């Protein structure tokens, strides 16, 4: 028995139940509402009713732990949302919220449903208004597996991460029907909100995938890293990997010249567990690396810097990319591990007109208002105001370290040069540079001062954070009272 | 020769290509076993290029077989206490298109034991793999 | 294995049956402990286990006076409710009623005050529920017993169900006041083969799923895992102000 799926599938696309059991283990999937109806009576609608009324939403189960999901339905009146539509899924999210589980969707909707009038208006602002209470208290994950226009876009703009599927996948506001009348130009669906355009261009999607099956393979290893709740701990599974492994390769990554580059996975991998890394939004920002991995079985987030791409100086999009990472990984009690190698930032007149004044503050504000145990490293430099956003010794940090041929200024030698000696005789350069670089672009001034915990051999990372992180379990520390923060939008 | 042949299957480099190929191609060829050899032997066996020699059935059903316990291996290691399952039945194909379903069971009856068989209600070997 | 529970229910709906027929199967072996067993026997409140954890049960009987609620048995699952909810301990409902006892003594009495404390605990109370309808929930009747809309964690019915307003004699009537005779044939059949059944009260949502009668035990028993670490609050009160 294979009816009524044969008209999907000939257009290589699968369902919304296959997916479901595609996600969840193998027979642990309850479907909690499946006879309902839409009631509408207006425009000859009280004909066609349907039993699902175009949504499915259970419980499931995923690696033995409990979940909660619901998925749109393409077949079904394209999927659009309704009063009756919207009301399982604040069922659902409301359950989620008084058990301490988290909540996933597949979104398919081609829009609202207009004969329902403002009923969809009213059923979409509920929805806004659980996202936005439960943000923070269990973790949201949306995948977008079709198309997603209209108002319905901004509940997974909410979500902690979104993730897109390639071929058959887009999102935007505004259709480019509108586009054409107003503007004159005739683009594209995928032109517009293509799965490219929103993992290079827009910054909104957190990842790609190929096809709906490596979605849903991934995402289960996705969840195996999420902790269950607010008020959960860090998950810790078991691991044959140990602290005592050896690793002096990174003894020589660092190159000897000042002006070659080198790429940071090399001084990644090593300290985490064996293929246990997950790159978030790899495809975007690149001077910079966000994501999860495992250090001796716990789950850790990392931030560092890549030399590779434009000598790894700070922008608008990886300061973004950034802040919203150590916010989410705070939120939910997740230790920071940060690698540092930062010139400073991008010098530009479109910077300015773009505000990196706003842009540059929110990874300071993320990494100050931080309160998880945070470990740094600091390989080969430091300058300016990066030194300070990137997680300083002075923002509450925990323990802090740097590499023999480290460096941390105030600013480069020429520059520091210029402004201590106004007229001073010409060919200034050689004999004045060389000294200063010599004398205070070492890591022995900042260890002087304090700055840094020790001075350590590169051998000796992955032992000092385990370490570090094993001692760190058990730290309790509060912000002042706040209805809540200001953090500069 | 047997040791040879063992001893480059647990060479791992990583980080850069190699020509261990082409050395393990060369050792298990049986003109090279037969005893004798040239020196235009390496382009008279090889003409064109370079093309590494392909795997018989046997081999290739032992390499699914191997396949199919690491992944059971590993997809226990995720599952929390003793809500874990011990047995699945696998459908192996190598290649983009699907070349050769081959139904595989596993049953995992000790740490480094499977039961490794055609399906379920079908004899069993009971092989071992260490990873 | 629980397949007995097909049969329980007669394909008759004025012959009577033993709830504890349903209430066995589904709980451990030889694990109740009934709790006032010779007063006001319309109702069963008691203590049993389910999967080794002890739970509170608290079912209607037909075999006695149709399972009709009543005074007496509002005070004592007003009790029993409460008493459970106070100390963290899991409740499982069967509803079978068909209204409220009716005559003279029963308002001379005050109904209104008795039947109001049942509905208070069940509304007051935090602890995970579980709710299951055997046949039939008419009236306010249905409204006490632990409805979805008192913040129920999961509902359940099974196939045969009813749940209507009131009767289909009363509603006939109602719904026609001085139509032609013998309205009774062809208006009072088609109105209980249209709304006296789950199918309507599916639609609009009141309960979860309908089910087979042999997953129950399952079904509990996958609820009360889940809901195991449930954590409600109730707004800042000195305290309640019950119906005394
Ligand atoms: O010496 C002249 C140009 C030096 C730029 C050095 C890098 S480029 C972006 C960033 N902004 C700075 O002031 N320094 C770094
Ligand atoms: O049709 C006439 C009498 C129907 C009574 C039905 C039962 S008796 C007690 C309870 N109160 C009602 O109104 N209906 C039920």
């Amino acid at each position: 028995p294979t009816a009524a799926e044969d008209l999907r599938h000939k257009k290589k696309r699968l369902t919304a139940m296959e997916r479901v059991q595609l996600f969840c283990d193998p027979g642990t999937f309850r479907e909690r509402d499946a006879l309902v109806e839409h009631e509408c009576h207006n425009f000859g609608m009280e004909k066609r009713k349907v039993p699902g009324d175009g949504f499915i939403t259970g419980t499931g189960k995923v690696f033995g732990r409990p979940v909660f999901l619901f998925s749109h339905d393409f077949t079904v009146f394209g999927g659009s949302l309704s009063r009756t539509n919207a009301a399982k899924v604040v069922r659902i999210m409301e359950e989620a919220a008084k058990i301490g589980v988290p909540v996933i969707g597949f979104n398919d909707s081609g829009g609202a449903r207009i004969h329902e009038g403002v009923d969809s208006l009213a059923g979409y602002a509920d929805i806004f208004l659980r996202n936005t209470l439960f943000s923070g208290v269990i973790p949201q994950i949306s995948v977008i597996m079709g198309p997603c226009a209209g108002g319905a876009v901004y509940s997974p703009a909410i979500t902690d991460f979104t993730f897109m599927v390639e071929t058959s996948s887009y999102m935007f506001v505004t259709g480019p029907e509108v586009v054409s009348a107003v503007g004159g130009k005739l683009v594209t669906k995928d032109e517009l909100g293509g799965p490219h355009v929103h993992a290079t261009k827009s910054g909104v999607s957190a990842g790609t995938f190929p096809n709906d099956i490596v979605a849903m393979a991934q995402l289960r290893r996705l969840y195996s890293y999420l902790p269950l709740s607010n008020r959960d701990p860090v998950p810790v599974l078991p691991t044959a990997d140990e602290r005592y492994r050896d690793v002096s390769s990174l003894n020589t990554v660092v190159p000897t010249e000042v002006k070659e580059a080198y790429d940071m996975r090399d001084v990644i991998y090593p300290v985490i567990d064996h293929d246990s890394f997950f790159e978030i939004q790899p495809q975007f920002a690149k001077n910079i690396i966000c994501g999860f991995a495992r250090v001796e079985g716990r789950s850790v987030c990392i931030i560092a810097n890549q030399p590779k791409v434009q000598a790894g100086v700070l922008d608008i999009d990886s300061s973004v990319k950034g802040a919203r990472m150590v916010r989410f990984a705070d939120a939910f009690n997740i230790p920071i591990i940060t690698f540092v190698d930062v010139p400073g930032f991008l010098p530009g007149v479109q910077q300015e007109y773009g505000g990196i004044i706003r842009h540059g503050a929110k990874l300071l504000y993320a990494y100050a208002e931080a309160t998880v145990p945070k470990v740094t490293i600091i390989t080969r430099k430091a300058y300016g105001g990066a030194y300070d956003v990137m997680s300083s010794k002075h923002l509450r940090g925990d323990s802090n370290y740097a590499w023999p041929h480290a460096e941390i200024a105030v600013m480069g030698a020429a520059g520091a040069c210029k402004l201590l000696y106004s007229k001073e005789t010409a060919e200034q350069q050689a004999q004045r540079i060389a000294d200063y670089e010599k004398t205070f672009c070492t890591p022995l001034s900042a260890a002087r001062k304090g700055f840094v915990d020790a001075v350590i051999d590169p051998s000796e990372t992955r032992m000092r954070v385990c370490e570090d992180l094993e001692r760190l379990a058990r730290k309790q520390l509060q912000n002042p009272w706040k209805k809540h923060g200001n953090i500069p939008l | 020769i047997g040791r040879m042949e063992k001893a480059l299957d647990e060479y791992v480099i990583r980080g850069l290509r190699h020509n261990i190929c082409l050395l393990r191609d060369v050792v298990t060829e049986p003109r090279y076993r037969s005893g004798s050899i040239t020196t235009n032997y390496l382009q008279e066996q090889y003409p064109n290029g370079f093309k590494k020699a392909e795997l018989t059935a046997e081999e290739m059903q032992l390499m699914y077989e191997v396949a199919a316990c690491v992944h059971l291996k590993r997809e226990r290691l995720h599952y929390t206490q003793g809500t874990a399952p011990s047995e699945r039945q696998l459908y192996l194909s190598v290649g983009a298109g699907q070349e050769g379903e081959t139904p595989v069971y596993v049953r995992y009856l000790d740490d480094s034991h499977f039961e490794i068989g055609a399906s379920k209600h079908g004899p069993f070997r009971k092989m071992e793999v260490v990873w």
